[PDB]
C-alpha cells in the first residue's frame, strides 16, 4: 500500500534527512525494492528460497514446499 | 536475385509508363517482329539440322575441362553448383547448334559456341558483387621482375654476372638504364 | 521471453536505502 | 639534447616516431621486405577469422606465393623467426590461447593491430608487394 | 527481527552502470568527450543494443571532430572504459551501453554536461 | 524431492520432520545415500547432490519387509 | 449523400472518358517509386515492381473515378500517400581537414600555413570559408577544443 507507505515515513517527522526521504515522488517502488532486497535477503539464510547461480541472480528458487 | 537499385526502378518504370504512353516498348532503333511471322521464320530454322563444326570440337573439349575442374574446388565454396556434369557439356554442344541453326548455316562457327559458353558462365556468379579487378597493367619493372622469376624456373640463381639477363631483356625490348635501375632496387632487395 | 529483470528497477542510494 | 647532438621543432617529430610507429616508424619496423609480406599474408588470413595460428596463416602464406611469383617462400621455422620479429617489435600480438581437442592446448592465436588503410600507404609506395596488396 | 547483523555478513548484487558511475567522475577531459560522444550516439536510437553505435562510423566520427587519430588510440581509450567493464559490445559493430536509457541520460545531464 | 517422494508414499498421516531427518543423517553415516559433493557442507542446502548406494536386492529386501510394492513405479 | 446512384456514375466513366496516363505523373510516381523502394526496404520489401503497376492503374483508375482526362500529379500524391497508409557548419570542414590529415598531404600533424590556405579555397567550399580574422576564430575554437594547434606560424602544429 502506497498510501499507508507515505503514511509511515512521513509518520516519523523528527527527523531530517528521513523526512527529505519522505517527499521523493518515486518513493514507493524504491522502499518496494528496499523491502524486498531486506526479504530476500533474510529468506536465504532462512533456507525457504535459494539465491540459484550467484552472480547472475536473474530467477531462483523456492525450496520449501508446504507438503 | 533483385538487387534494389535505383537505375531499375527508374528506366524499367520509366519505360513501362511508356508502354502505357506508347504501347510499343521498341525505342527509336528496334525492329520488333510480329509473333506470327516470327513463328514462321522460325520454324524455318527449326527445319533446318546444321551440322557440327570439327575445329571448334577440341575448343569445346577444353571448355568441359575448364567447367570440370573449377567445379571441383567450387563444390562446398559459395557458388555451390556441383561437379558440372557431361550432360552441362552435351548442353553446351546443343546450344552451339540451335546458335547455328539461327546463323541458318551447317558448320558452327568458333564465335558461336563462344557465345554459348558466354551464356553458361553468365548464369554464374550473377549471385553477388558481379565484379573483378586488374593489377598487372603497369608492369615498367615487374614486368623484366617475371622475366627473371622464369630464368630462376629454369637455373634458379642470384648470380653476379647477367649476360643472357640482359640479351633477353634487350629482346624484350625495354632498355639497359632501367634494368640496372632493377638490377640496383632488386639487389638492394636482397634478391 | 520478456523477463521483468532486476536491471529495470529503482535503484536506490546505500543511505537512503541503510536509513 | 637531441638539438645539443646535432651541434620546439623536433617534438611534434618525437612524438611521431615514438607514439605510433604506424605512422612512419612501422616501416622501420618491417624493414625487411619479407616481414612486409609476412605481415600482408597475416592480414590476408585476417579474412578466416580462425585460430591464427603458426599453421593456419603459414600454409596461406604458402598458397598466396605459390600464387603471388614474389619469392620462394620461407620455412616453417623461418616463418616462425619472422612473427617473433614481428611481435618484438609489438606490431601484431599473439598469446598461446587454449583449445579442447585432446588436452589444454596452447596455439598462437595472434592479432594484428594494423588497417589496410594504414597499409595503403605503407604497400602502395612498395609496388612490388602490391601484386599480393 | 531483520536480521540486523545477519544482513551484514550476507551481501546480494546491490551489495556495473553505478560502478562505472564513479569511476567517469575520475577521469581525463579527452575520456569525458570520448564518452560523451559514444553516449550520444548510442543513446540517440533502458538502453538497448539496437541503439548503438558501428565502431567504422564512430572513428569517422572521433576523426571528424578531431578526437581520435587512428583505431588503435581510439581502442586504446576504449579499453579503459572496457577494462572496468563500463561499456558493451556486441556485433555491424555496435558498442552498446548497457546502462539504462534514465541512468545515462542522467550521467548527460548531470557529470558529463 | 525425496521429502516430495517421501510424504507421496508414506502409508497426510505425517508431517513432522524431526525424525524424518535424524533418520536421514542416519543413512548418510551408514553411506546407504551418499553425496557427490564434500563431507561438511552438504548439510547446507549449496550445490548438493544425493544418491543412493544400495544395489537393487537389497531394495527388494526392504520392499517385501515393509509390505509395500515398487515393481510398478519401474515401467518399460 | 448518395450511395447506390454511384453505380450509373461509375459505369459512365468507364465508357465516357478515360484517363489514359500524363507524362507529368510519371515523372512523380517513378521517382516516387524509386524513393519506396530506396527507403522502406528494411520494413519487409514489399517494393517488387508490380506495386508500381497497381500504382498505375490505382490513379489511372482514381482520376476515372475523378473522370478528370488527366492523371494529375496529385492524383498521384493521393495515390502513394494511400499506399503509405496500406504499408503503413565548421564540423563538415573539421571532416574534410581530418581526411586530410588522413594522407601525408600535411605530412605531420603540423602543416603550412599555405597548406592551409590550400585547403580552404581551392577545395569544395566556396565563401564558406569566412573572413580571415572569422576563419581564425574558427580555427581558435578548433584550437580550445584541441583539434588544431598553434605554433611556427609558417606551419602549425
Amino acid at each position: 500500500p502506497k498510501e499507508e507507505i507515505l503514511n509511515f515515513i512521513r509518520k516519523d517527522p523528527s527527523n531530517t534527512k528521513l523526512l527529505e526521504l519522505a517527499e521523493t515522488p518515486d518513493a514507493f517502488d524504491k522502499v518496494a525494492l528496499i523491502l524486498f532486497m531486506q526479504a530476500i535477503f533474510a529468506f536465504e539464510n532462512m533456507g525457504l528460497i535459494k539465491f540459484q547461480s550467484t552472480k547472475s541472480y536473474d530467477l531462483v528458487e523456492k525450496c520449501v514446499w508446504r507438503g | 536475385l533483385d538487387i534494389p537499385s535505383r537505375d531499375d526502378d527508374e528506366k524499367l518504370a520509366e519505360h513501362v509508363t511508356y508502354v502505357h504512353m506508347h504501347n510499343k516498348q521498341p525505342d527509336l532503333d528496334f525492329t520488333p517482329v510480329e509473333p506470327s511471322k516470327m513463328r514462321e521464320y522460325i520454324a524455318y530454322a527449326k527445319t533446318k539440322r546444321p551440322v557440327m563444326s570439327e575445329a571448334v570440337n577440341d575448343y569445346v573439349v577444353q571448355a568441359y575441362i575448364r567447367l570440370r575442374q573449377d567445379s571441383k574446388r567450387e563444390m562446398d565454396s559459395k557458388f555451390s553448383f556441383g561437379q558440372a556434369t557431361p550432360r552441362t557439356l552435351l548442353g553446351i554442344i546443343r546450344l552451339s547448334q540451335a546458335l547455328a541453326k539461327l546463323r541458318l548455316a551447317d558448320m558452327v562457327d568458333i564465335d558461336d559456341v563462344e557465345e554459348a559458353l558466354r551464356l553458361v558462365r553468365v548464369s554464374k556468379e550473377s549471385l553477388y558483387q558481379e565484379t573483378n579487378k586488374s593489377k598487372e597493367d603497369e608492369s615498367p619493372t615487374t614486368k623484366i621482375f617475371t622475366i627473371i622469376k622464369k630464368m630462376l624456373q629454369e637455373t634458379g640463381k642470384n648470380t653476379l654476372s647477367y649476360e643472357n639477363i640482359v640479351k633477353t631483356v634487350r629482346l624484350r625490348g625495354f632498355t639497359m638504364l632501367q634494368l640496372s635501375n632493377c638490377i640496383q632496387e632488386y639487389s638492394y632487395l636482397n634478391v | 521471453k520478456s523477463r521483468h529483470t532486476m536491471s529495470m528497477a529503482p535503484d536506490v542510494t546505500r543511505e537512503e536505502f541503510s536509513l | 639534447e637531441i638539438y645539443e647532438l646535432e651541434k620546439l621543432n623536433y617534438i611534434a617529430k618525437v612524438f611521431s616516431k615514438f607514439v605510433n610507429n604506424n605512422s612512419t616508424r612501422t616501416r622501420i619496423a618491417k624493414l625487411n621486405i619479407q616481414q612486409k609480406l609476412i605481415l600482408c599474408t597475416i592480414i590476408q588470413s585476417l579474412k578466416l577469422n580462425s585460430d591464427a595460428t603458426i599453421d593456419e596463416s603459414f600454409d596461406h602464406y604458402i598458397k598466396a606465393i605459390t600464387k603471388t611469383d614474389t619469392l620462394a617462400p620461407l620455412q616453417r621455422n623461418e616463418f616462425l623467426e619472422i612473427c617473433t620479429i614481428l611481435e618484438t617489435c609489438g606490431l601484431v600480438s599473439i598469446k598461446k590461447t587454449k583449445c579442447k581437442g585432446k588436452t589444454k592446448r596452447f596455439v598462437d592465436k595472434i592479432d594484428v593491430d594494423l588497417d589496410m588503410r594504414e597499409f595503403y600507404d605503407e604497400m602502395t609506395k612498395i609496388s612490388i608487394l602490391k601484386p599480393f596488396l | 527481527e531483520p536480521s540486523t547483523v545477519e544482513s551484514t555478513f550476507q551481501d546480494v548484487m546491490k551489495m556495473g552502470a553505478e560502478g562505472a558511475k564513479y569511476v567517469l567522475q575520475s577521469l581525463t577531459v579527452n575520456s569525458k568527450k570520448m564518452y560523451k560522444l559514444l553516449i550520444e550516439t548510442q543513446m540517440q536510437n533502458r538502453g538497448t543494443q539496437r541503439t548503438g553505435v558501428e565502431l567504422k562510423l564512430f572513428n569517422h566520427l572521433c576523426a571528424a571532430d578531431f578526437i581520435a587519430s587512428n583505431e588503435i588510440a581510439l581502442r586504446s581509450m576504449l579499453r579503459e572504459f572496457i577494462e572496468h567493464k563500463m561499456a558493451n559490445i556486441t556485433k555491424m559493430e555496435i558498442i552498446w551501453v548497457p546502462y539504462t536509457y534514465a541512468e545515462l541520460e542522467k550521467l548527460l545531464k548531470t557529470v558529463l554536461n | 524431492r525425496l521429502l516430495a517422494i517421501f510424504q507421496a508414499i508414506f502409508p497426510s498421516l505425517m508431517k513432522a520432520n524431526i525424525e524424518v531427518f535424524q533418520n536421514l543423517s542416519e543413512l548418510h553415516t551408514l553411506k546407504l545415500i551418499a553425496t557427490t559433493m564434500n563431507k561438511n557442507i552438504d548439510y547446507l542446502s549449496p550445490k548438493v547432490r544425493w544418491k543412493v548406494n544400495v544395489p537393487w536386492e537389497i531394495i527388494k529386501e526392504i520392499s517385501e519387509s515393509v509390505h509395500f510394492n515398487i515393481s510398478d513405479y519401474f515401467s518399460d | 449523400v448518395t450511395i447506390p446512384f454511384l453505380r450509373k456514375y461509375v459505369q459512365y466513366a468507364k465508357e465516357r472518358v478515360i484517363p489514359q496516363l500524363t507524362q507529368e505523373a510519371i515523372n512523380v510516381i517513378v521517382k516516387n517509386y524509386t524513393d519506396l523502394r530506396n527507403d522502406d526496404n528494411t520494413k519487409k520489401s514489399p517494393i517488387t515492381a508490380r506495386t508500381l503497376e497497381t500504382l498505375i492503374r490505382l490513379a489511372t483508375a482514381h482520376a476515372k473515378v475523378r473522370l478528370s482526362k488527366t492523371v494529375n500529379k496529385v492524383d498521384a500524391k493521393v495515390a502513394a500517400n494511400l499506399l503509405r497508409f496500406a504499408l503503413l557548419r565548421l564540423s563538415l570542414i573539421s571532416g574534410i581537414i581530418a581526411r586530410l590529415m588522413q594522407t601525408e598531404i600535411f605530412e605531420e600533424e603540423s602543416y603550412p600555413v599555405a597548406s592551409l590556405f590550400e585547403r580552404i579555397n581551392e577545395e569544395l567550399p566556396e565563401e564558406e570559408k569566412f573572413s580571415a580574422q572569422e576563419y581564425l576564430a574558427g580555427l581558435k575554437i578548433m584550437s580550445d577544443r584541441n583539434n588544431l594547434m598553434v605554433a611556427d606560424d609558417k606551419v602549425w602544429r
